[PDB]
Formats: structure tokens, C-alpha cells, sequence
């Protein structure tokens, strides 16, 4: 269903998020503020999911 | 509560228990492993009924608005 | 005074989410069937700290979706 | 419509899929991310695909 | 009022860094 | 403990099977790391005869307990039945 | 006049699929790739996740599950008894008797929908998750109530006292205040925590 | 003895000690009293109030 | 649904803050409850930052 | 006596002094106001008990002053102690007040101490 | 208040009884919210546009009097104290039963 | 408008130069970013929990 | 202390009811009013703690002064340096976006009264 | 006084300008429209008969009424036998309605609440 | 918060303007206070045409008055326009000074209310 495969793809959204923000230990309890590096870091970190994914989507159409 | 959420519950409690016995050592089954699992299963009980205590005590204690003592 | 069932449920789910980190945490689970004066201390501390952490969280998220509206 | 028990089923697959393929990149993913072989997460998804395909008669049913 | 050094963008530097190197503001 | 009517029998099978298919992926994850298939060593998309074996020995281990597991943990919580 | 140009697409489901991290959707391997007994599905069913969240769901579904309850009938835990620990069940009466913790179903679905909506604005920024209106929010307080009184400008974050000197001659000392080391007390730090609450009379 | 009155001006008049007080509002007058015998005295308002 | 995807959200904030924050499994202090909502807080900015690349850049 | 009667003793009403020590009462309790439940007489327990720094003036403010009026200065108190509004905020008829002996900027020097 | 159409049929996927993420309408017929309660009946019809003043043509609506001979959503909706005056406005759906 | 404007803007250029020589190349005090630099506000502040003194 | 008379039960009750008007009140908040970021409590420790080390400084001078005119005049000399300070701290900290502008303003505060408070209140006592 | 209250028509004044619903008030129950109604003033048993009139004995013919150039007040003047000399039972026309001597006394003189 | 003072620079029309659409609009402004500011723009509205309108009417009346009537086209058109310059004027001047007036009436109200004043408190 339509409705179901919405739910997927922000339930996925929020999953890997969750995962770049564990991977790049942004979470801490000092300050609430991420810093740019952190940014940066969490955004390298969405981008080579994103190139995993196309690969793994291409791989998966081609089989 | 309905009865499926106590079904929920053991599944956790086996899941701990499981790591409890193969987590490291990933043998065959026998009756030593039986009783390695009730001992994780009592030790599970009472470390729930132990946190229960001390979660609801700590939350109750909390004050929210006028002592009575009536 | 009137307590709902989902309301009576998500007591059950904030206990078996506590009781599994304090067992992960204390190894309550390494055990002969009791728990050790230290373990139970663990879980004590460990309780508290998740009475303490599910009331600022719910606050929390209270306060994001209300801020929604504000 | 009436095949209430495939779309049950296809929902299962489609989480158990992602499931695992997010269990295998976070395994294999390094240095805070922007690190990590697409042929290796590939061949991880697949060994997991199969290990869950062995467990899922086990433990996944009813009664 | 003072942006804190954290808050504070150096746009005068991002202008100073692409001056050319021959520049009277260099010279300063 | 208090137990309520809240699910139909249709809904509650289907829960029970739900949190059967996500106990299904948690040991699906502990058997791939009892069995050291994580590993950043692994070249091949292939289950390797020590792998298979050990994952074998999973599934026998899962098989034995489950059920026996289950209806203790039933035993020891005790939830009275639903009026 | 403003909405000329302000929703350019509206179908949140294609933006989805065409960028969340997760494989398409549309493979045909989803059909038989692995094996359950599912029993009977006479109705259509819908799989939540996350593995823990997933019961709370399906009991915010349920109509069942809003039936209140009181403590009397209510009084067991699942692996702890209550009508016999009278201090266990006080302090779970009064854990109840917590706002954030016993909330009616429509706070629950106000809090559902604004945070659906910030998850879907922060994401996809489409514009049509947010409200349709434009509010205009005043506040209207009746400044005419001795019981309540509001705090014009604010309690700042942070005031230095000076302990006023002299005003006891009891026993020929004029420092009221000594701290734990032993040292008299000059000034004082006052903090304001709360910058919203109102301050009692 | 501090006089006050809540709306309007009375008089505590007490004859048999021969003293008067003018209870006036907003006005927290003070008045010293010394009674130098045992004695039971009535007394009445000396200003006109309704 | 929704209410699922909000869920999921919640108890994955709490899971991976408090995770964070207890660490030493020492007792609380107040500055303890201040330090898991600045957790919850980079939490939620996390999320922001990185479904907003998700989508476009 | 901590606020004298004498500076206003000429008239039998006491008005202005009663506002004199409501002010006075008020200065210090605003310095006092929130340590009184735990350094001062509301303590839950007798050890850390200590009387309130400011328990004579406000017996005092309370003989000059009449429950009616003491009741007016309580909503003004009310009102300056929701705002934190400290008197030296907002004073500076200092500035335009005649000099005096008194007012010398070495004061701890100007008076002369006699056996 | 009359019933101009049957109101609408339950929804069968048990997901749906929520309120609607745009709408805001719960197609729940015994909804825990009384407050939230709501009946949907579902029609079918025409967009038109909405009608102007030509008095050639006998189409003049004396407001005051009560007498109405052309369609002014603008009137309709201020005296109806409704809010999308403007949406109002703009069109008008004609009902269109099937086929009697 | 030379004669206006002269002494200002040599007052102005002085304090570049000024702080240039000192090698700051960091932004002036009264500095109002545009809507895309500044930092948001953060709005969700909770207070801690209402506990009992022992004292 | 459940078992105690009714007069003391009384007295208990007063005594922890005249503590929870921060309780009551924390729920009567009002829409209009500006919000800043608290400061955190660490800071408010560690503010704390430089005050004590500032009265640490204090305590042997004022003790040994037998005027209470001098002891006044050395609190309104410190006084005046100290609400500069923190007039500096409480602008710095209303105008915050984040829980780090607070810290770093919190902390330049704590840090001009280790430094430089330390110093003016040694240079009073020595003229006393 | 029946006969002075205009609060009883304000439900007409609503279709003097706004004619559209007039109509639709019109087509309402009648309760008391251009009618006056006396409760019962006295306990009266008789079963046979559901509802007393209390009108006043001099508002009973309107012929006499509608041509007469002066108010009601006849009809409420001196109407009943019913006397009470006491004291105490003293219902004066309101405890405001006095003077404050030859010497106007303040606030007894200034002030409506009082005088 | 404004400066005060004979020194001082007037409000200008930008600065008008930008704390007649924060009365307006902003949060920490009561209800009662944005009213005030919403009255003043409904009334103050009649009087730029009304004072517009009645130029109008009189440069017509006067463009054909006894002299102006047999003037050269430039000077009758000229005397003819002076009412409705000077009534537009009326009307535009009369318009901006009571809405300007109410809003500073607010924008006082608001700064009492946030005690943003200094010698000012309840
Ligand atoms: C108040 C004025 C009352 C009327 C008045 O006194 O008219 C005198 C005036 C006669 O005075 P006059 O100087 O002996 O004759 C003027 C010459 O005929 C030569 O005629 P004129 O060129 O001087 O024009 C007559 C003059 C003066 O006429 C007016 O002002 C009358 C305007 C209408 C009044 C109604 O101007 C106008 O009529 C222009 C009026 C434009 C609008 C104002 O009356 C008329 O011209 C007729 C008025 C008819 C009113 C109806
Ligand atoms: C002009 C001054 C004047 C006069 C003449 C009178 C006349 C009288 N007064 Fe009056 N009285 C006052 C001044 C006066 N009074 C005042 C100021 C008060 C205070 C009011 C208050 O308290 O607020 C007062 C109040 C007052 C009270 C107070 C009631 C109360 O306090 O409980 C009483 C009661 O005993 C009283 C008694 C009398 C009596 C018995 C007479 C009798 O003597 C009456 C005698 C009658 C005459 C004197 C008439 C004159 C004859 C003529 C026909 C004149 C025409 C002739 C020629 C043209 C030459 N008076
Ligand atoms: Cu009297
Ligand atoms: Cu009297
Ligand atoms: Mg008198």
C-alpha cells in the first residue's frame, strides 16, 4: 500500500539517522549545540548511505 | 493490559536468557543448559521485580502538589 | 484516579525497558538464581536513574509537540 | 483484496530485508562513516538473508 | 552587542582570503 | 498482571507472530556475531563449512529451548485469565 | 494571492520513494523470499517497528485500550503483586496520578501529529505537512487578579545580593550568614531556573 | 490601642472612662490606655455613620 | 501510520540518550536530567541534519 | 529597635512610618525571601532551624501599621516581588538631594569615638 | 439538518481510524474522543463557478429583504459566519445523484 | 558631500586599518547577520525535576 | 516519620508545604513572556564556588574590622565590579540561542571573578 | 414594575433593523409575549382549578387603563390591609439613603456606597 | 527604550511602520494592546478620503467660482486645485496622526507591560 510504503521509507529515515548519529558521536550531554564538524560529519555520513543504497538498489535491479 | 503484552515480555526475558548461555559459547543442548536457563529466568524475575520496586518507588516519591495528611 | 489501559501498557513497556538496560548494565544475569548486594545496588541506581530519564524524556517530547502549536 | 496472508507476508519480508541490511552496515561501516565496501555489504546482506531464511520456519509462526 | 567566536561567521576574513595577493588591504 | 479484553483473537495472533518475527531478526543478529560472520575479513558472499556448522548448532540451540522457555516464563509470570 | 505559487508538488509518497535510504520497494523477491506461518489474516493487517514500539502502537489503535481503570482494579504489575505492598501501591497511585504519565487519547494524537509533522517538514520540506492557517496568538491575561501577578520585564537569569550588615545586635555579630567553610557571607547568588512560571504570592 | 476604621469615621466614646477615639480610615492611630481601676464600662459610636 | 512513525522516533531518542548519558551507571544529579535533554536535543538536530541531506543536499 | 519610632513621632498616626518599616521589612526580605524553607525558620527539621533574618522589623512594620493597611503593602510587595524589583534599580533622587555632612565620601572617618 | 446522503461506510483496514494527517477527520464510529467525533457522508457532483448580478436578466438579490436571485458566495458566506471565505468564493459544488 | 562625509569615513577607514594591523579579521561588534547565518533559537527547555530540601 | 502526634504531623505538613511553592507555581506559565536559556547547574556550581573563594578571601579582613562602616564599604566597593560583571553575564545570557552560548557566557563570568575579582578584592583589603 | 422593565421586548428590538429572521421569530412558542404573569401570592387549595389569577385588582380592565394619562403606580399604592408596626422590622427605602449632618463628614459624605 | 530628549532623532516613517507591524503581529504583545493598534488602522482609514472626496467636491465648486471662473486656463486651474491640495492634505495628515497617535498609545502600553522603561513600576 501507498500509506505502508510512506511508513517504510520514514521509518528507514529515522532508523539511519539515528545510526549516523550514533556512528559520528554526536550525541553528547555538555552542550545541546552540534558544531559544524559534527554537521559535517553527520552529512558525510548520510551521503555514503545514500551511495550504498544506489548500489545496492542497482545491484538488486540488475538481479 | 492484554494477555499478548505477558507474551511480549517472555520474549524479551528469552532473548536475555539466550545471550545469557550462547552469547559466548555456542555448544549443543542438554540438560545442563536447561538448568542454565531456569537460573537466568529466576535471575531475570527478580531483577524485573527489583527494578519495579525501584522505579515506581523513585516516580511516587516525586512530589506533585500539596502534602494532605489528612 | 482513572488510569486507561494503553496508559497501564506504557507503565508495563517504560519497566521492561528499564529492567532489560539494568540487567545489561549490573549483569544481573550472572547470578546463581540471587542477585549480589552490588547487583542489587546496580539496579537500584540503575532504576532510579530510569525513573529519572523516562519523566525528563516524556517531558521533553511533551514540550516539542506542544511547541508545535506554540 | 482477499490475499490478506501474501500482503502480511510481503510486509515481513520487505522489514526483515531492511532489517538486515541495516544490521549489515552498521556492523561493516567505519570511521564514522564515509568508509565502507559496497561489495562487502552486499555479500553481508546475503549471508544475513540466508541465516534469517534458516531461522524465520524456527521461530516466526503462530500456535 | 558581541557575537560570540563560535556564533561569529569571519565574512571579513572569507573577503580578506580572496583579495589578490598584490592588495593594498594585504599590505595593511 | 491485570489482565484485559482489548484484542480480538485474529489481532492477538497476529501481535504474538509479530513479536516472533522480531525475536526472529534479534537472533538472527546474535547467531551472525556467535558465529563471527560480521567481520570486515569476509571476501565472499558465500556461508563458509565452520560457518554453517556453528549456524547449525544456532538453530539447534533455538529449536531445543524455545517452546520449554516459553512456557516457563508463562508459569513463573502467571497472568490471571481475562473475565 | 499567496497561493500562487506555494505547493509546487503534493504527493509526499513519491518523494519518499524516489529518496529514502531504503531498497526499492518494488523488487519481486519480497513474494517468497522467506517462509512463516501466518495462520489465517482475514483482515488487513499493518506491521509496526522498531521491535519494542511497535505494541504501543497497536494499542493506541485499539479502542479497547481506553477504557479507564481504577487502582483497586488495576492493582498488579506483571511480575509484582500490589494489594499486598501497601507503599508500592501509594507510590504507584501517585505515579499515576502524574499528568505526563495518565494522558487522555487526544493528547496522545496532538503529540503524534505535531511530531509526524516536524519529522515530515525536516525531511522533506514540502510545506503541505504544515497548518494551512496562519495563527495569530495574543495573550490575554486578567491583570486585575491580586492572586496571580506576572513578572514585567523577566526574573534575570542571574541577580547578586548584598547581605545586609548590622541588622542583628544580639550578640555583637553583624554577619547573619556563614557558609559551610566557615567564611561570612557578603553577597549572594540568586539564579531564576523557570523563566516562565509565575511566581508565588 | 491602634484605630482604624474599614469604610467610615466612628468614635470608640467610652463616657464612664472619659475618653474618645476617632477610628478614621486609612489613619493607624495610636493611643496609649491606662485603666486604673476594675471596671466594666459601656460606651457608644460618636460619629455620625448611618 | 503516523502514530507508529512517532513512536519509533520517541523511543529511539530515549533508547540512544540515555544509553549516552548513563554510562558511569552513577546516580543522578539534576545537571544529569539538564545533560540527557541536551542529548535529546542533539538528537532531534541530528535527525534534522541528516534527513535534510537525505532529501536534497 | 532595628526602624525607630522617633523619626516619626511628632504625629500620633503612623503612616509614613508605617510605610518607612514595611520598606525596610521589604529590602530584606527580597535579600531573604527564597532561603527561608532551607536556611531559616521553615526548615523540615529543628537542626538546621535559624529565626529569620528579618523577624524584627516585620513585627515592627506590623505595630505601625494596621491589617488594612499592612494588606495594601503586601499587594505592592506582591507586585515588586514577582518582578524582582529591587529599590536600587530604579533610584537616583541621590542625585538630586542637597549635600550633607552625612553624605561624605569617607563615612566610616566622620564620626568620633569617645570614652 | 436533514440527511442529504447515507453517510459514509466504515473503513476495513483498522489503521484508519486516526485522524487524517491533512483532513483531520476520524472515519471511527464509536471514537474514544467524543470531542472528536464526526460522521462523514460522501457526495458527488459538478464544480461551478459562482454567479454575478445582471439585472436585465432578473437575477437581483435584495439581502436586506431576504429575497435571493443569483448565487453571491460572498453574502452566503459571511451571513453562514463560515472561514475560507475565499475558497468559498471561488466555486460551489453541485450535487449530481447517479441516475434517479 | 566631501565635506560631509571626509572626516567619518576616515575615522572608518582608520578602524580597518587599525584592526587589520592587529590581525583582526574577525567581524565588528555590531554585526546583524541576515536571516540565514544566525543561530536558531532553541525553544524546548525543560525544567528540572520539583524535589523536596532536606533541609 | 509516619509516627509522630497530631501536633507534629501538623507542623511536618506545614513545614513541607511552605516548600512546594515552586511546585504549584511551575504550572502557571504565561505565553507573552520572554524566554532565555537557563543557566545550567554546573555553572551555577561552579559561580558558586567563585563567590566562596571570593568570600574566602573576605573572611579574615571583615572579621577584624569593629565598624560596620568599613565592612559596608568594602561590600560596596566589590559590589559594583561584581554587578558590572554580572549585569555583562545577564545579557550575554538572555540574548543565548543554545545551551553552549550560556555555558560560554557562564563561564567568561565565573572566569572574570577568578581572575581579575580576585585581585581588586586583595587590593581593597590591603588599603583596609 | 412589571410595567417598566423594557428587558422583556429586547427580543423584539433584535428585527427592528434585521428583518431576515423576523419571520422565524414569529413562528416560535408563545410564553410571555405582550402578556404579565403574577405568581401566586397566597396558597390556595383547590384542586379544581390548575391556575389562579394574581393579577393586581386595579389592571383588570384595560378600558379604564389605556385612556388614563398616568403611570402604574396606582395600582401598587396603598393596596393591601397588611400593616406591621415594629421597630425592628424597619425595611427603610435603603441603608444609603441618609445625610452626613450640617458638617459634610468624609468619606460618609463623599461617597455613593455610603451615601 | 527610545532615546529621549531634545536632541534626539523624531520617529522616522520607517521606524513607524516597523513597530506598527510588530504591535501587530509579535507574541509578547496582549491582546488588548494589538486591539488597540487594529482600531487605530479600522478608524484613522475614513479620513485620508474623506478629506480627499471633499477636495475634490470644492476644487470643482471652486473652479467655476465668480474670479476664478474668467481666469487664464494656468492660474484657474492653479486656484482651481489649491482646496483640493489643501483638503487632501487635512485628510492624509489627519489619518497618519491618529493612527500614529493609538499605536504609540499601544507601543507605550507594551513597553509598560514588559517593564521595559526604567522609573517606571507597579
Ligand atoms: C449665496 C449666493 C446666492 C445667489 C446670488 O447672490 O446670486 C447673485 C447673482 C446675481 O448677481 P449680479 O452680480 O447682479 O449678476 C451677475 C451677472 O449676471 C454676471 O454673472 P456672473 O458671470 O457673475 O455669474 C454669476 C455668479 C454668481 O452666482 C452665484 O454665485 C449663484 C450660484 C448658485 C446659487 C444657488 O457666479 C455663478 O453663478 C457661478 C457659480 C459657480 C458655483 C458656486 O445671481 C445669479 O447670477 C443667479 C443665481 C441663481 C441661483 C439659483
Ligand atoms: C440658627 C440656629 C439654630 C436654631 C435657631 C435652632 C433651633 C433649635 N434647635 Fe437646633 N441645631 C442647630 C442650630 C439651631 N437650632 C445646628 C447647627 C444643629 C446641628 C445639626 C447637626 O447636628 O448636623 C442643630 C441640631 C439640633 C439638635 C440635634 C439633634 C441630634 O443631634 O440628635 C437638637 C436636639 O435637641 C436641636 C434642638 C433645637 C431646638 C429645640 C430648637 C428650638 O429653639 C427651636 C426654636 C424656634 C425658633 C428659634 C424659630 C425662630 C422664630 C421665628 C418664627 C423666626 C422668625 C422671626 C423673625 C423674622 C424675627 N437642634
Ligand atoms: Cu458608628
Ligand atoms: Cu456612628
Ligand atoms: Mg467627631
Amino acid at each position: 500500500d501507498k500509506r505502508k510504503i510512506q511508513h517504510e521509507g520514514i521509518i528507514a529515515l529515522i532508523n539511519y539517522s539515528t545510526l549516523c548519529a550514533q556512528k559520528c558521536d554526536v550525541l553528547k550531554g555538555h552542550d545541546d549545540k552540534i558544531t559544524d564538524t559534527e554537521e559535517q560529519c553527520l552529512r558525510v555520513c548520510a551521503e555514503k548511505i545514500r551511495q550504498t543504497f544506489e548500489f545496492t538498489n542497482d545491484i538488486y535491479l540488475k538481479n | 493490559m492484554d494477555p499478548v503484552l505477558g507474551d511480549v515480555i517472555a520474549t524479551r526475558i528469552y532473548k536475555a536468557c539466550f545471550k545469557h548461555v550462547y552469547g559466548k559459547n555456542m555448544k549443543a543442548y542438554s540438560e545442563k543448559d536447561e538448568a542454565k536457563f531456569d537460573q537466568c529466568l529466576t535471575s531475570y524475575v527478580e531483577s524485573y521485580k527489583s527494578v519495579t520496586n525501584h522505579f515506581i518507588t523513585y516516580l511516587g516519591q516525586l512530589p506533585k502538589k500539596g502534602l494532605s495528611l489528612d | 484516579t482513572e488510569v486507561s489501559n494503553h496508559n497501564y501498557t506504557q507503565a508495563v513497556a517504560y519497566l521492561n525497558r528499564a529492567t532489560s538496560s539494568c540487567v545489561k548494565k549490573c549483569d544481573s544475569l550472572n547470578n546463581n538464581g540471587s542477585l549480589s548486594s552490588k547487583q542489587e545496588s546496580c539496579l537500584k541506581t540503575c532504576a532510579e536513574n530510569h525513573a529519572i530519564a523516562t519523566k525528563i524524556h516524556a517531558e521533553y517530547i511533551r514540550k516539542l509537540a506542544e511547541s508545535k502549536y506554540l | 483484496e482477499d490475499n490478506y496472508a501474501a500482503d502480511v507476508q510481503r510486509q515481513f519480508n520487505r522489514t526483515a530485508f531492511d532489517s538486515l541490511y541495516k544490521i549489515c552496515y552498521n556492523s561493516l561501516v567505519q570511521k564514522n562513516g564515509s568508509t565502507i565496501d559496497f561489495q562487502k555489504q552486499i555479500d553481508c546482506h546475503q549471508r544475513l538473508i540466508q541465516v534469517f531464511a534458516k531461522i524465520a520456519p524456527i521461530v516466526v509462526k503462530v500456535e | 552587542e558581541m557575537i560570540l567566536p563560535h556564533n561569529n561567521r569571519q565574512l571579513a576574513r572569507q573577503y580578506f582570503d580572496s583579495l589578490p595577493e598584490n592588495d593594498i588591504n594585504r599590505k595593511y | 498482571m491485570s489482565t484485559r479484553k482489548i484484542f480480538d483473537s485474529e489481532e492477538q495472533s497476529f501481535i504474538r507472530l509479530v513479536d516472533k518475527f522480531y525475536l526472529g531478526l534479534s537472533l538472527t543478529k546474535l547467531c551472525a556475531q556467535s558465529c563471527n560472520l560480521l567481520r570486515n575479513d569476509i571476501s565472499g558472499s558465500a556461508l563458509t563449512q565452520k560457518e554453517k556448522d556453528c549456524l547449525s548448532i544456532c538453530y539447534n540451540n533455538i529449536e531445543k529451548t524455545q517452546s520449554a522457555f516459553y512456557a516457563k516464563v508463562k508459569t513463573t509470570m502467571n497472568l490471571p485469565a481475562v473475565e | 494571492l499567496s497561493l500562487i505559487n506555494q505547493y509546487k508538488s503534493l504527493n509526499l509518497s513519491s518523494s519518499i520513494k524516489h529518496n529514502a535510504p531504503f531498497i526499492n520497494r518494488d523488487l519481486y523477491v519480497f513474494d517468497d523470499l522467506f517462509s512463516y506461518n501466518l495462520g489465517d489474516i482475514t483482515t488487513k493487517k499493518s506491521l509496526f517497528n522498531d521491535k519494542n514500539s511497535f505494541l504501543t502502537s497497536y494499542s493506541y489503535l485499539n479502542n479497547n485500550s481506553w477504557n479507564n481503570n481504577e487502582f483497586d482494579l488495576i492493582d498488579n504489575l506483571p511480575f509484582t503483586t500490589l494489594f499486598d505492598n501497601n507503599d508500592l501501591f501509594n507510590n504507584y497511585k501517585s505515579f499515576f496520578q502524574d499528568s505526563i504519565f495518565n494522558s487522555p487519547k487526544k493528547q496522545l494524537s496532538s503529540d503524534s501529529k505535531q511530531l509526524f509533522k516536524h519529522i515530515i517538514y525536516r525531511s522533506i520540506k514540502n510545506n503541505i505537512i504544515q497548518d494551512y492557517t496562519k495563527l495569530v496568538k495574543h495573550e490575554d491575561f486578567d491583570e486585575y487578579s491580586r492572586w496571580i501577578k506576572r513578572s514585567p520585564g523577566e526574573v534575570l537569569p542571574l541577580r547578586i545580593i548584598k547581605y545586609p550588615l548590622g541588622l542583628e545586635t544580639i550578640h555583637n555579630n553583624i554577619f547573619e550568614n556563614t557558609n559551610n567553610e566557615g567564611n561570612v557571607e557578603l553577597f549572594r547568588l540568586r539564579f531564576n531556573s523557570n523563566s516562565s512560571k509565575m511566581q508565588h504570592k | 490601642l491602634i484605630t482604624n476604621s474599614y469604610d467610615i469615621v466612628h468614635s470608640w466614646f467610652i463616657p464612664g472612662l472619659g475618653i474618645k477615639l476617632d477610628c478614621v480610615p486609612g489613619r493607624s492611630t495610636h493611643h496609649t490606655f491606662f485603666i486604673d481601676n476594675v471596671g466594666f464600662y459601656y460606651g457608644q459610636c460618636a460619629e455620625i455613620c448611618g | 501510520m503516523e502514530q507508529n512513525t512517532t513512536q519509533v522516533f520517541s523511543d529511539l531518542a530515549y533508547k540512544v540518550c540515555f544509553k549516552v548519558i548513563n554510562d558511569k551507571n552513577k546516580p543522578f544529579v539534576l545537571h544529569d536530567e539538564q545533560r540527557l535533554a541536551n542529548c535529546l536535543t542533539r538528537y532531534v538536530e541530528a535527525f534534522n541534519v541528516t534527513s535534510e541531506y537525505f532529501f536534497r543536499e | 529597635t532595628v526602624v525607630p519610632t522617633q523619626t516619626f513621632y511628632q504625629m500620633q498616626d503612623y503612616y509614613m512610618l508605617c510605610g518607612l518599616r514595611f520598606e525596610r521589612w521589604f529590602r530584606c526580605d527580597l535579600v531573604y525571601h527564597d532561603q527561608r524553607h532551607t536556611k531559616f525558620d521553615q526548615v523540615k527539621n529543628q537542626k538546621n532551624y535559624k529565626t529569620y533574618p528579618c523577624y524584627r522589623e516585620y513585627y515592627e512594620a506590623q505595630y505601625a501599621c494596621q491589617d488594612d493597611m499592612f494588606d495594601f503593602l503586601m499587594e505592592l510587595a506582591y507586585a515588586r516581588r514577582a518582578a524582582d524589583n529591587f529599590e536600587s534599580d530604579f533610584a537616583s533622587h541621590e542625585l538630586t538631594t542637597l549635600p550633607t555632612f552625612y553624605d561624605t565620601p569617607k563615612a566610616a572617618e566622620r564620626k568620633t569615638y569617645t570614652y | 439538518g436533514g440527511e442529504v446522503c447515507p453517510p459514509m461506510d466504515a473503513p476495513t483496514d483498522s489503521t484508519l481510524f486516526v485522524n487524517d494527517t491533512f483532513t483531520g477527520f476520524n472515519p471511527d464510529p464509536a471514537n474514544p474522543e467524543d470531542t472528536e467525533q464526526v460522521t462523514l457522508t460522501e457526495i458527488t457532483g459538478i464544480v461551478r463557478r459562482g454567479e454575478q448580478q445582471d439585472i436585465l436578466a432578473r437575477r437581483r438579490n435584495w439581502n436586506k429583504e431576504g429575497i435571493y436571485n443569483w448565487v453571491d458566495l460572498d453574502y452566503m458566506g459571511k451571513i453562514f459566519r463560515l472561514f475560507n471565505l475565499d475558497a468559498i468564493n471561488t466555486a460551489y459544488i453541485e450535487r449530481v445523484v447517479p441516475s434517479f | 558631500l566631501n565635506q560631509k562625509y571626509y572626516t567619518h569615513m576616515e575615522h572608518l577607514w582608520t578602524v580597518h586599518v587599525n584592526r587589520l594591523n592587529q590581525k583582526i579579521l574577525e567581524d565588528p561588534l555590531y554585526t546583524f547577520y541576515p536571516q540565514e547565518l544566525n543561530v536558531p533559537k532553541h525553544n524546548i527547555i525543560v525544567p528540572t525535576i520539583f524535589r523536596d530540601t532536606p533541609q | 516519620v509516619e509516627e509522630m502526634d497530631t501536633i507534629q504531623k501538623m507542623n511536618y505538613e506545614a513545614t513541607v508545604n511552605m516548600g512546594r511553592q515552586d511546585l504549584i507555581t511551575r504550572e502557571y506559565t504565561f505565553y507573552s513572556d520572554y524566554e532565555f536559556i537557563p543557566i545550567q547547574e554546573d555553572r551555577k556550581q561552579q559561580m558558586e564556588d567563585a563567590l566562596n573563594n571570593l568570600h574566602k578571601i573576605i573572611h579574615p579582613t571583615v572579621t577584624q574590622l569593629k565598624k560596620k562602616a568599613n565592612v559596608q564599604e568594602i561590600q560596596d566597593r566589590v559590589f559594583r565590579k561584581l554587578q558590572g560583571w554580572e549585569g555583562e553575564l545577564n545579557t550575554c545570557v538572555f540574548s543565548a540561542k543554545n545551551v553552549r552560548d550560556s555555558n560560554f557566557c557562564a563561564d567568561r563570568f565565573t572566569n572574570r571573578i577568578n581572575t581579575e575579582g580576585v585581585e581588586f578584592v586583595k587590593q581593597i583589603l590591603r588599603e583596609y | 414594575f412589571p410595567f417598566l422593565e423594557k428587558m422583556k421586548y429586547n427580543q423584539y428590538k433584535e428585527y427592528k433593523n434585521d428583518y431576515l429572521f423576523y419571520l422565524d421569530f414569529l413562528k416560535k412558542e408563545i410564553t410571555d409575549d405582550h402578556s404579565f404573569f403574577w405568581k401566586a401570592r397566597k396558597v390556595i387549595k383547590l384542586p379544581q382549578y390548575s391556575v389562579f389569577s394574581f393579577v393586581p385588582l386595579k389592571l383588570m380592565m384595560w378600558k379604564t387603563m389605556i385612556n388614563y394619562p398616568e403611570s402604574f403606580w396606582y395600582a401598587a399604592s396603598r393596596v393591601v390591609q397588611s400593616r406591621r408596626k415594629k421597630v425592628f422590622v424597619t425595611k427603610c427605602s435603603a441603608r444609603t439613603l441618609t445625610t452626613a449632618g450640617w458638617t459634610f463628614i468624609t468619606p460618609f459624605s463623599s461617597n455613593i456606597k455610603y451615601t | 527604550m527610545e532615546p529621549f530628549g531634545t536632541d534626539e532623532r523624531n520617529w522616522t516613517h520607517e521606524e513607524k511602520d516597523i513597530i506598527t507591524r510588530f504591535l501587530k503581529y509579535d507574541k509578547h504583545v496582549n491582546l488588548k494592546t494589538a486591539e488597540m493598534v487594529y482600531s487605530a488602522e479600522v478608524e484613522s482609514a475614513y479620513f485620508g478620503k474623506a478629506g480627499a472626496l471633499a477636495g475634490g467636491v470644492i476644487s470643482a465648486l471652486f473652479f467655476n467660482f465668480p474670479i476664478v471662473r474668467n481666469l487664464p486656463i494656468i492660474r484657474r486651474s492653479v486656484i482651481g486645485v489649491l482646496p483640493f491640495l489643501y483638503c487632501y492634505t487635512w485628510g492624509k495628515n489627519t489619518q497618519e496622526e491618529l493612527r500614529w497617535l493609538k499605536t504609540f498609545a499601544a507601543y507605550q502600553r507594551f513597553v509598560v507591560y514588559h517593564g521595559q522603561h526604567c522609573k517606571l513600576w507597579v
